[PDB]
């Protein structure tokens, strides 16, 4: 029904495709998800705009139905879904599969590493978890290793893919799960975060 | 202005009835169309069907005939049930006020025109977990500031919310009058099947010794509330 994906640099112009399929007249609505938001409405009845939604989109007069968004900016990247209503049918129930716009040659940024010891309070619990923070990176790709000394560490390691913040930038995180006496017999234990092939590593230490 | 609220359990047993509710402010249930959509980890929306007051309603095929929606006058709310659920029915499931129009291609007399629906506003959406697993309410252990935590003056500080079922978890601070330089991480989904998030504040090293910070942790699941002070060293 739509492309999954559509990269674009920015400040040129966007244009993306409904599924499509449409016989005789046609009212196209399209709707914005931004990621970890929920949809937004920026066109419907193929051209029409709701309150608030910049000029720079702009949807195609009435098959091949488009969205258009010149001067796109980093801000613009989301899943576009469209949802096509024409005379044929009394109801359309399908949305778009929906296009993922990508937006290119936005600046890189190297990641924040923020490294935090078990508490006092999870140790009296018998428990032990070291939590690795990584933000404001970009581009969003990331691998996390962990080392107890210098040796690395396989099981315990819970790590999450990234994801986009209203900046733009990325964040992930990276949790290891240890027993205390694991984490007391140790002289250090270190998360080491690559991105665009080098390396940020943080260290922390019983004590 | 309107404004949309969906509640649900989070987690359902599979064959058992969902049960959602989309609370409305700042408009009447009964002035317009209401639908529900949803939408599954990674893939698209998929709409769930429409009431309105006149007692119209209409549902999507692809939901089985699972589907009723009804709307209560007195609580101005929507209401959403969908019978035999299994693991396909997990998702995020929105609530979203929808319009209507009419477009003309012809002759209105020969009645050459057709009816489309827009949802111009929706909710922020629930999440539901089908699971035979049962909630676990999270441990919340401060993350305290240190100077391991601490570069040029600004400090890091946070609240490690531990192993979880189901989604979601949310986290204020200082019951929402803290909100710049406060990072909430998305949860990380354990091998274990369990969930666990960090949420962390950046602050002014200074305020440390002057100002108290706590995390409000809410696992409406388990209807389980915490508030953690955290504090230095």
């Amino acid at each position: 029904t739509q492309p999954s994906q559509l990269s674009v640099a920015p400040g040129e112009t966007a244009r993306i495709s409904c599924g499509g399929r449409s016989l005789g007249s046609r009212a196209v609505q399209w709707y914005q998800q931004k990621p970890g938001q929920a949809p937004v409405l920026v066109i419907y009845n193929n051209q029409d705009r709701p309150s608030g939604i910049p000029e720079r989109f702009s949807g195609s007069p009435d098959t091949t139905a488009t969205l258009t968004i010149s001067r796109v900016e980093a801000g613009d990247e989301a899943d576009y879904y469209c949802h096509m209503w024409d005379s044929r049918s009394a109801i359309n129930w399908v949305f778009g599969g929906g296009t993922k716009l990508t937006v290119l040659g936005q600046p890189k940024a190297a990641p924040s590493v923020t490294l935090f010891p078990p508490s006092s309070e999870e140790l009296q619990a018998n428990k032990a978890t070291l939590v690795c923070l990584i933000s404001d990176f970009y581009p969003g790709a990331v691998t996390v290793a962990w080392k107890a000394d210098s040796s690395p560490v396989k099981a315990g390691v819970e790590t999450t893919t990234p994801s986009k913040q209203s900046n733009n930038k990325y964040a992930a995180s990276s949790y290891l799960s240890l027993t205390p006496e694991q984490w007391k017999s140790h002289k250090s234990y270190s998360c080491q975060v690559t991105h665009e092939g080098s390396t940020v590593e943080k260290t922390v230490a019983p004590t | 202005q309107v404004q949309l609220q969906e509640s649900g359990p989070g987690l359902v047993k599979p064959s058992e009835t969902l049960s959602l509710t989309c609370s409305v402010s700042g408009a009447s249930i009964s002035d317009h169309y209401w639908s529900w959509i949803r939408q599954s980890p990674g893939k698209g929306l998929e709409w769930i069907g429409y009431v309105y007051d006149s007692g119209d309603t209409n549902y999507n095929p692809s939901l089985k005939s699972r589907v009723n929606l009804s709307l209560d006058t007195s609580k101005n709310q929507v209401s959403l049930s969908l019978t035999a659920v299994t693991a396909a029915d997990s998702a995020i499931y929105y609530c979203a006020r929808t319009q209507h129009g009419r477009r003309i291609y012809g002759i209105v007399a020969f009645r050459e025109w057709f009816t489309y629906f827009y949802m111009d506003v929706w909710g922020q959406g629930t999440p539901v977990t089908v699971s035979s697993a049962s909630t676990k309410g999270p441990s919340v252990f401060p993350l305290a500031p240190s100077s391991k935590s601490t570069s040029g003056g600004t400090a890091a500080l946070g609240c490690l919310v531990k192993d979880y079922f189901p989604e979601p978890v949310t986290v204020s601070w200082n019951s929402g009058a803290l909100t710049s330089g406060v990072h909430t991480f998305p949860a990380v989904l354990q091998s274990s099947g369990l969930y666990s998030l960090s949420s962390v504040v950046t602050v002014p090293s200074s305020s440390l010794g002057t100002q108290t910070y706590i995390c409000n942790v809410n696992h409406k699941p388990s209807n389980t509330k915490v508030d953690k002070k955290v504090e230095p060293k």
